[PDB]
RNA sequence: CCUGGUCCACCCGUGACGCUGAGGCGCGAAAGCGUGGGGAGCAAACCGGAUUAGAUACCCGGGUAGUCCACGCCCUAAACGAUGCGCGCUAGGUCUCUGGGUCUCCUGGGGGCCGAAGCUAACGCGUUAAGCGCGCCGCCUGGGGAGUACGGCCGCAAGG
RNA sequence: UAGCGCCGGCCAACUCCGUGCCAGCAGCCGCGGUAAUACGGAGGGCGCGAGCGUUACCCGGAUUCACUGGGCGUAAAGGGCGUGUAGGCGGCCUGGGGCGUCCCAUGUGAAAGACCACGGCUCAACCGUGGGGGAGCGUGGGAUACGCUCAGGCUAGACG
């Protein structure tokens, strides 16, 4: 059974970009997308748009890329270089405000979800909160 | 220059032995061979031949290199028509990687010719002389084209990308541009200057070739 | 210019009917102390000859290091199948941290300040390797901006 | 037992000019005037790549016999410029700098560092009006470091002071010959060393 | 004749009822144990034949248990894909068993070989993953000594 | 007053002689059978200095019990298979509660210690004085994404 959504989310993302894909679809979730809405917002990735698929509600996540590369093997610099759910279930990991990690000398960004909005390590400081930190990536 | 709508020679070429990559430039499936959507050829010889003006104006030099059986006697033709090198007999692993060491094999014929003209022909042993004759005998052969080969090329025309890999290899590393007539079973994302086409056909390798010259020329001034 | 750094050589053996014919390899790190390191391995039948050629390796393929003011603009830790090794960018004073072989390639980039440490299989060679790719990885704040545009 | 024993034997083992007499470490024959092979039978030897951390030790070597200190202050002090905030590496030589037999050196009053340890502990130098045996002190800023009203007419001092007509005072310094006195400014910057030596390599040694 | 699993199509019905799974219970090749039946062929042990320096073997001729049947016990194994179960995700080519389709082609489930990305110490793996991932159980933590010793549990015993 | 360890690799420090798989060294790899930078003395050298070595023991190197931060095709490692117990874990939308969870305020968190700063004894060790920090828990106030729970609704999982 789909034991874990985002992190089958995140994968699918990352399972894409790595065979280069301009997008992929993945099941839609009142969370998820605002996940997502971050991952524009921040610039990983173009953007998504609600899609009926066959009667369901996906997500198109519209993938980003670098330029062609020089020399062999022309596989452009990858926009989303790293990714992964930090808090798993049956193994939740909670954060304090003053724990919030910084992430690659503050180059990638942490997604948590405070009790205030689903939000990136730089907001969340900013207001003053935390709580469940849901992944990585840079 | 461009070229017409003449579809009546190229719109696919290789059965079912493609490379998923390629779909990309595929229109559909007809009797089991694939045929590649020209109205998209257009979009990249537009492209591709605005290379080669660049380059040919700018003073350029284009290796064209085409192994296959076919291409043989098409791939002499043009080149000798630009001023352009080319590889017709066979591509030795390195002509540009190894070029160096390869352009010793080419002053090796520079040297030969010198002693088949001069006095010291037939005064010394015969025996070294066959064996001083066979070595022009295969000189005269691969290197044919290479030998207008001062210095490595700014970019390469081949014929078979998929046949030729090894000569695009070694381009890709020394970051000299790729121009191929590639089609259904290439990899095209690793060609630099894609035309997708038919090409066992001398119909097709000779067109996309001539009109290629042509472009050559006509942007020089000629 | 240029400082070549030997980071190690070793004989290795071949089997040969009669004798043990033997062959000697050399690791040469190269670099200027701005910010461009080379990295060769070169093999010769004579040890002066080996290093001879590793210098060539080296030299024709460097590795732009981005430098903040000495140090390294962010951690990376990088496998290489075997290897692992873990860069972390310290600040002004606390001096490079490694070892034989992480030091050397860091030192010719001209890092001066930094944390190592190795991980796994501490195989001089792909050590040595993994610490390029890691190098190769690291980018600016500048470099992320320009990557992530519209 | 703090050290005391053959000089010139380091300024060799270095490589590089070390002042530890004074006059003399100036006349055709510090030793490394005409003699720079170090000592020991295999002086004139061929020598074989230095290790990293060989290297990293005479490096530290150097630093220590300069000012002549016994690796168990040496590294008390390193421990304790890793505490201060700053570079933990100037911050070093700051607190080097910062010894009373080493002012005294820099001050004048002494034709050598050594010499200087030996004015000290036979008490012919004030601070702030009171005597001082202890060269472990460390001088603060803004201190008035002089000489005993007692050792003035000394024919040591005196002789040396008569040079100091000619010299410039590190400009972390001031002094008044005139009054045999002089104070300490400011914590010298490493800008304002002139060390033949390399920190970072001093500080990467005690990472081991 | 009695009976389990399973696949496809239609998308009809329930409405999350799901995955895993300590201990437990059941199944569990071969040999082997009890009682009874049966016994053609084969064949431990055993009886002879030849081979050899010798032959307690490899070869030849016999041959009892056993091997077949019932009920009961035993429960191990290179019990191997030497690869726990379940879900999603990531180029293809080809051969094959099987179901639906508008059937020179599409579409589902299964078995093979080659192989992208990727992984891998390498061999290799590669939509039948040894790839990217989530859940849950099981297990490993230098070789020999030892799968021994002790203790307990099991079994008729052999033993496990 | 000056001593003690060390000078094959790790590990900074190399020669002569004695010796001859002996005598002996030795943390590990090893050294020694007449050419010993590895035994024994010597010169010389390195390191440290009223100390230097040694043995013992703790943490470290050891991400070699792996929360951080490991593994199981062949390296040690998937349970012989299934069944399902307890447990762990679980799909989409809406609302309530707000237990976990996060923020705030508050009491507590003695002193000494550690830390910063200033000072005391000619320095320092030692000591004083002042400042700052904190996890955990008590109470009060707040938030509601996510987990939990209750409610209602769905059909993509499952089942018919
Ligand atoms: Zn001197």
């Amino acid at each position: 059974m789909l034991t874990d959504p985002i992190a089958d989310m995140l994968t699918r993302i990352r399972n894409a970009t790595r065979v280069y894909k301009e997008s992929t679809d993945v099941p839609a979730s009142r969370f998820k997308e605002e996940i997502l809405r971050i991952l524009a917002r921040e610039g990983f990735i173009k953007g998504y748009e609600r899609v009926d698929v066959d009667g369901k509600p996906y997500l198109r996540v519209y993938l980003k890329y670098g330029p062609r590369r020089q020399g062999p093997d022309p596989r452009p610099e990858q926009v989303i270089h790293h990714i992964r759910r930090i808090s798993k279930p049956g193994r939740r990991v909670y954060v304090g405000v003053k724990e919030i990690p910084r992430v690659r000398r503050g180059l990638g960004i942490a997604i948590l979800s405070t009790s205030k909005g689903v939000l990136t390590d730089r907001e969340a400081r900013k207001l003053g909160v935390g709580g469940e930190l849901i992944c990585e990536v840079w | 220059v461009k070229e017409l709508l003449e579809a009546g020679v190229h719109f696919g070429h290789e059965r079912k032995r493609w490379n998923p990559k390629f779909a990309r430039y595929i229109y559909a499936e007809r009797n089991g061979i694939h045929i590649i959507d020209l109205q998209k050829t257009m979009e990249e010889l537009e492209r591709t031949f605005r290379f080669i003006e660049d380059l040919a104006m700018r003073g350029g030099t284009i290796l064209f290199v085409g192994t296959k059986k076919q291409a043989q006697d098409i791939v002499r033709m043009e080149a000798e028509r630009a001023g352009m090198p080319y590889v017709n007999q066979r591509w030795l692993g390195g002509m540009l990687t190894n070029f160096k060491t390869i352009s010793q094999r080419v002053h090796r014929l520079e040297e030969l010719e010198a002693l088949f003209a001069s006095p010291e022909i037939e005064e010394r042993p015969k025996k070294e002389q066959v064996r001083l004759k066979h070595e022009l005998e295969r000189l005269q052969k691969y290197l044919s084209g290479f030998r207008l080969l001062k210095r490595l090329p700014d970019a390469i025309f081949v014929v078979d990308p998929t046949k030729e890999a090894i000569a695009v290899r070694e381009a890709r590393k020394l970051f000299i541009p790729v121009i191929a007539l590639a089609d259904t079973d290439s990899d095209p994302d690793l060609v630099d200057y894609i035309i997708p086409g038919n090409d066992d056909a001398i119909r097709s390798i000779q067109l996309i070739l001539s009109r290629a010259v042509d472009l050559i020329i006509q942007a020089r001034g000629g | 210019d240029f400082e070549e750094k030997m980071i190690l050589i070793r004989r290795t053996a071949r089997m040969q009917a009669g004798g043990r014919r033997f062959r000697f390899g050399a690791l040469v790190v190269v670099g200027d102390r701005q910010g461009r390191v080379g990295l060769g391995f070169g093999k010769a039948p004579e040890v002066p000859l080996a290093v001879q050629k590793a210098g060539y390796y080296a030299r024709r393929n460097m590795v732009e290091v981005p430098l903040q003011n000495g140090t390294i603009p962010h951690e990376i830790e990088v496998e290489f199948g075997a290897s692992k090794i873990v860069l972390k960018p310290a600040a002004p004073g606390t001096g490079v941290i490694a070892g034989a072989v992480p030091r050397a390639i860091l030192e010719l980039a001209g890092v001066t300040d930094i944390l190592t440490k190795e991980l796994g299989s501490r195989n001089p060679i792909n050590i040595a390797y993994a610490t390029m790719e890691a190098l190769r990885q690291l980018r600016t704040k500048a470099d992320v901006e320009r990557l992530r545009k519209g | 037992g703090r050290y005391i024993g053959p000089v010139c034997r380091l300024c060799r083992r270095e490589g590089v000019k070390l002042y530890l007499k004074g006059e003399r470490c100036y006349s055709p024959k510090c030793a490394m005037e005409r003699r720079p092979y170090p000592p020991g039978q295999h002086g004139q030897k061929r020598a074989r790549r230095p290790s990293d951390y060989a290297v990293r030790l005479r490096e530290k070597q150097k630093l220590r016999r300069i000012y002549g200190i016994s690796e168990r202050q040496f590294r008390n002090l390193f421990e304790e410029a890793s505490k201060k905030k700053g570079v933990t590496g100037s911050v070093f030589l700051g607190l080097l700098e910062s010894r009373l037999d080493n002012v005294v050196y820099r001050l004048g009053f002494a034709v050598s560092r050594r010499q200087a340890r030996q004015l000290v502990r036979h008490g012919h130098i004030t601070v702030n009006g009171r005597r001082v045996d202890l060269p472990s002190y460390r001088v603060r800023p803004g201190d008035e470091i002089a000489v005993a009203e007692k050792s003035r007419n000394l024919e040591l001092i005196r002789q040396n002071l008569e040079a100091m007509k000619g010299r410039k005072v590190g400009p972390w310094l001031s002094l008044d010959v005139e009054g045999m006195k002089g104070k300490f400014l400011r914590l010298p910057d490493r800008e304002d060393l002139a060390l033949p030596v390399n920190e970072q390599l001093v500080i990467e040694f005690y990472s081991r």
